[PDB]
């Protein structure tokens, strides 16, 4: 069975998530409205920008993260943000209609829509594949929140400094996850390994996005549709 | 740069 | 009576305006919705950003402007944009309710609202005064469009180079305006001088905005609400 | 800078 410190980690993460994720998606009406040349760009840019702020909020509450140098914090956020976005978005994803259901017709996001935001079907495909596979793991809220913190504390991120301390923090988290599945998750002998796998699939998805985004980013008529936060997090200014 | 992130990180 | 060249200028300006100004304000639903900490900021930032693009569009069609160096064009836009914004906004201003009426409750803009976008009443007052006074001049569409082009081609703008050619173009425009009022505007012996006056009131309003904006601009939690175009036009990068 | 304006100016 788990220890006191590990259990205090589970609480903190679960609380952080609840505090930064609304299952009713009521804030989406404050974004520039969706429109089905990259007519979805304005809306999705806002959805992503909103989410960064949320990932930041969650991150600030990951035990150990607050103590990292401002630079490393920034370094981890910049390189993992999009991955954390994809992970948390799974909660709104539906195997039923292969889309992120956040509202009526307006906030239901089809693969098609992400295209009207400058993204091809070729790379939109692996995202759905990742979403579907991840959904099938029927993760407990405690595992979903752990995986996000693991992802965030990957020492292998361009720009990181104290990669030894990042490495250590991530390992402490990886422990709690393995222990938790062992004790609390009936029927999950492979789960862990499966979850670790997901982290690598995210890396590809990340790299892929970087390319797509770079292109978009360089055309001023498009970058003018993005928000300051997006431009900053995905920007390449050292 | 990174003025926004620095601020959001408190 | 007017000449052929002067009359060709009137047409071009009137057409440019019609092409860049919608009296139905139907595009406002694409902006982030208004909300009555600077809750109106997101919406107004979008309203202003939209307008810059429109002022650019109009500018590109001012006879003579297209031939200026890219730098001078940029220099004139950066320093006059806000002034042109205030001028064209007069069309939506209503002496009846002292507000810019662009839609139902949502798009009706009260002095109060601009406050929820980081602007004090002290300086919001002169704007209304300017709007009211300008409205009372019952300008013809031909005079309103001329005044905007005059304003835009003020040689006295920080950053301008070929100020002699700017000076000349503005004078050609000032001619057409004086001639037009003489020939076509029954009862306007003072009008011209009154209009030229308005240009100076704009200068103050401009300077005032610059200060307000600078403050806002420097607080990242606020500038993150603005758009790339606004940040660029009002930014101070040489 | 002024990348956006340069583009909008065609
Ligand atoms: C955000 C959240 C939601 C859905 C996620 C989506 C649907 C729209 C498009 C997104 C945002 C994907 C996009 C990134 C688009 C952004 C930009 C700036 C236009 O390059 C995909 C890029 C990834 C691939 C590999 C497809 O190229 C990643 C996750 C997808 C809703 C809710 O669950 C909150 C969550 O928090
Ligand atoms: C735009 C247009 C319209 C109205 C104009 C308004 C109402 C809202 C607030 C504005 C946009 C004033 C603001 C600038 C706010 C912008 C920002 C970035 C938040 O610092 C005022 C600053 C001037 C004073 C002197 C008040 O400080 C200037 C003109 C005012 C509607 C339509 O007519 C199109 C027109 O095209």
């Amino acid at each position: 069975m788990l220890s006191d410190e590990q259990m205090q980690i589970i609480n903190s993460l679960v609380e952080a998530h609840h505090k930064t994720y609304d299952d009713s998606y009521s804030d989406f009406v404050r974004f520039r409205p969706p429109v089905r040349r990259l007519s979805m760009l304005p809306h999705l840019a806002d959805l992503v920008s909103y989410s960064i702020q949320k990932v930041i909020g969650f991150a600030k509450m990951i035990p150990g993260f607050r103590d990292l140098t401002a630079e490393d914090q920034i370094a981890l956020l910049k390189s993992s943000a999009i991955e954390i976005i994809m992970l948390r978005s799974n909660q709104s994803f539906s195997l039923e209609d292969m889309s992120w259901s956040c509202g009526g017709p307006d906030f239901k996001y089809c693969i098609n829509d992400v295209t009207k935001a400058g993204h091809t079907l070729e790379l939109l495909e692996p995202l759905v594949k990742f979403q579907v596979g991840l959904k099938k793991l029927k993760l407990h809220e405690e595992e979903h929140v752990l995986l996000m913190a693991i992802c965030l504390l990957s020492p292998d991120r361009p720009g990181v400094q104290d990669h030894v301390r990042i490495e250590a923090l991530q390992d402490r988290l990886c422990d709690v996850l393995q222990a938790y599945i062992r004790i609390q998750h009936p029927g999950g002998r492979l789960l862990y390994a499966k979850m670790i796998q997901k982290l690598a699939d995210l890396r590809s998805l990340n790299e892929e996005h970087s390319k797509q985004y770079r292109s978009l980013s360089f055309q001023p008529e498009h970058s003018m549709q993005l928000t300051p936060l997006v431009l900053e997090v995905f920007g390449s200014e050292v | 740069k990174h003025k926004i992130l620095h601020r959001l990180l408190q």
